[PDB]
């Protein structure tokens, strides 16, 4: 049993961000909702559907009817930026949602820039091949890294950052594809595809 | 043999109770006694109606017998399992009464129910069944789609029509909300017949009783 | 108030056993709660292990039920995980919580919850990093890679150079050593008439490493 969130939202100050969380038969289910601020634990923040624990403000509110349970927060503050996951029971077993990242809008839109870089002529005399995927300057802080190999997805040997606040206040990631010189010379081409807010971009190295 | 109640009452063995589990290793019994104050009566909070005529009538019997009349399993239409609560907890986790079955909805909807039980024994029968009296309108649509909903019990005796009172009530072993059980004596010739379309809390087993 | 912690290594071998016990405090472990293990791999989602009441009840993750253990010390008034077959995707923040019974229906919430541990799985020892460069042709930078443990410090030009400069946290690689990079953006006249320098320090090993990144 899965529960679906959707990866991102963002919100204006004061607006109202409804956060929804999908899966089979929920309305049949008592749902719960957690924030989680980077390097701290969750906060339970609403539980069976409506209920609010005593110190969380009228500002937040859920509710639960068919397949999709929805948390709602009105006049979002500052201290509102955070994760949230929706939670469920079924079959003996407790389940997570996917989670969902909410950015209070404090900054314009600002579009990645995205770098790839191919192993380096030290690294494949080290018999190592190490593509790195750099993605900087963006705005919200929130985005999705692809590898394709040929074309055809690949899941092994990628590791991938979380985004982080840079020194103007923008975000960055970063995402490595790992490989051995006979892989990465293998395939005649490697692409990194970076969405952001419903944009791709993307970049493509090839061995010679 | 006598059945003599160490920690329950009446109304809520017959419903089978959680929190009375008392070593019983022979099933057949003569008649039924509760001594002084029982330590549990309903795990989830409610009435019983018609319980001092029905602790008279279990005292007067020279033969009682527990047995099933409609399989859990036997609602396909319906979801059987799934409504507990944490008022009547079994190992730890939610549970409910075991001899009645608490129905609520499958996936969105709950059709309405049109079931019927003939007694085909030799014996009269203990029937006992139940309302569910939902918190709020948000519980009611919770438990079951319908938002206005009712219970009808025939039986050539007896003629009832239910409708569960939504209403929020003081908290006891935890929760608001109530329930409130019935039963009636079915003649060994005559045929009960339930419908609802909600808040109905149906009969699994049942009891033969010999006068 | 009720309180959890939890504590354990914090490095374990793979094939290992990750062996973690949660103090409860403020409450007594024989209640009508339950006692909640859920771990969060870093930069992913929350991940519910499994369970148990202080009767000795338990329930588990069938995905994992295979390798893992929960039990329970009324005396010390604590509970304890165990999940045995570690491999690198069993690298993550370990959390313990305590889980309330719904009034009505079945599952339940999880409140409150410990501050967590990060347990890693690495077969690791004390390593020095790597540093290859990222050539620009604009953006360039220093790779360093293949360092065991954490951290390593990035600057440049021996902090004469900080605009521009990001140093990315680090991934922990399949292989169980650590990866980073560091990136400097820079104006595309420059690439031709200025030198850049980064300065690598990963402590640990006593390892300062300077690398000069060209066209």
């Amino acid at each position: 049993y899965e529960l679906t969130q959707p990866p991102s939202v963002s919100v204006s100050p004061g607006q109202t961000v409804n956060i929804t969380c999908s899966g089979d038969t929920l309305g049949d289910k008592y749902v719960c909702w957690y924030q989680q601020k980077p390097g701290q634990s969750p906060v339970l923040v609403i539980y069976q559907d409506t209920k609010r624990p005593s110190g969380i403000p009228e500002r937040f509110s859920g509710s639960n009817s068919g397949d999709t349970a929805t948390l709602t927060v009105s006049g979002t503050q500052a201290m509102d930026e955070a994760d949230y996951y929706c939670q469920a029971w079924d079959s003996s077993s407790f389940v997570f949602g996917t989670g969902t990242k909410v950015t209070v809008l404090g900054q314009p839109k600002a579009n990645p820039t995205v770098t790839l870089f191919p192993p380096s002529s030290e690294e494949l005399q080290a018999n190592k091949a190490t593509l790195v995927c750099l993605i900087s300057d963006f705005y919200p802080g929130a985005v999705t890294v692809a590898w394709k190999a040929d074309g055809s997805p690949v899941k092994a040997g990628v590791e991938t950052t979380k985004p982080s606040k840079q020194s103007n206040n923008k975000y960055a990631a970063s995402s490595y594809l790992s490989l051995t010189p006979e892989q990465w010379k293998s395939h005649r081409s490697y692409s990194c595809q970076v969405t952001h807010e419903g944009s791709t971009v993307e970049k493509t190295v090839a061995p010679t | 043999k006598p059945l003599i109640l160490r920690d329950c009452s009446v109304a809520g063995w017959l419903l089978g109770n959680p929190m009375c589990d008392e070593f019983i290793n022979v099933p057949e019994w003569s008649y039924i006694v509760e001594k002084a104050n029982p330590v549990n009566d309903l795990c989830y909070p409610g009435d019983f109606n018609d319980y001092e005529e029905l602790k008279h009538l279990l005292s007067r019997i020279n033969h009682f017998e527990k047995i099933q009349i409609i399989p859990k399993s036997s609602w396909s239409s319906h979801e059987a399992s799934l409504g507990v609560s944490s008022a009547c907890p079994y190992q730890g986790k939610s549970s409910f009464f075991r001899n009645v079955v608490w129905l609520i909805k499958k996936n969105s909807a709950y059709p309405t129910i049109k079931r019927s039980y003939n007694n085909t024994n030799q014996e009269d029968l203990l029937v006992l069944w139940g309302i569910h009296h939902p918190n709020d309108a948000a519980e009611q649509t919770k438990l079951y789609q319908n938002p206005t909903t009712y219970i009808s019990v025939g039986t050539s005796t007896l003629n009832q029509r239910l409708v569960p009172r939504i209403a929020t009530r003081s908290k006891v072993n935890g929760l608001s909300s109530r329930m409130e059980f019935f039963w009636t004596i079915l003649k060994p010739n005559d045929a009960i017949n339930f419908e609802s379309n909600g808040n109905f809390i149906a009969p699994e087993y049942a009891y033969k009783i010999v006068k | 108030q009720v309180q959890l912690q939890e504590s354990g290594p914090g490095l374990v071998k793979p094939s290992g056993t990750v062996s973690l016990t949660c103090a409860v405090s403020g409450g007594s472990i024989s209640s009508s709660y339950w006692w909640s293990w859920v771990r969060q791999p870093p930069g992913k989602g929350l991940e519910w292990i499994g369970e148990i009441y202080h009767s000795g009840n338990t329930n588990y993750n069938p995905s994992l039920k295979s390798r893992v253990t929960i039990s329970v010390d009324k005396s010390k008034n604590l509970f304890s995980l165990k999940l045995s077959s570690v491999t690198a995707a069993d690298t993550a923040v370990y959390y313990c919580a305590r889980v309330a019974l719904f009034d009505i229906l079945t599952g339940g919430w999880f409140d409150p919850w410990g501050q967590g541990t990060l347990v890693t799985v690495s077969s690791a020892s004390t390593k020095g990093p790597s540093v290859f460069p990222l050539a620009p042709s604009a953006a360039l930078g220093c790779l360093v890679k293949d360092y065991f443990p954490e951290p390593v410090t990035v600057s440049w030009n021996s902090g004469a150079l900080t605009s521009g400069v990001h140093t990315f946290p680090a991934v922990l690689q399949s292989s169980g050593l650590y990866s980073l990079s560091s990136v400097v953006t820079v104006p595309s006249s420059s690439l031709g008439t200025q030198t850049y320098i980064c300065n690598v320090n990963h402590k640990p090993s006593n390892t300062k490493v300077d690398k000069r990144v060209e066209l």
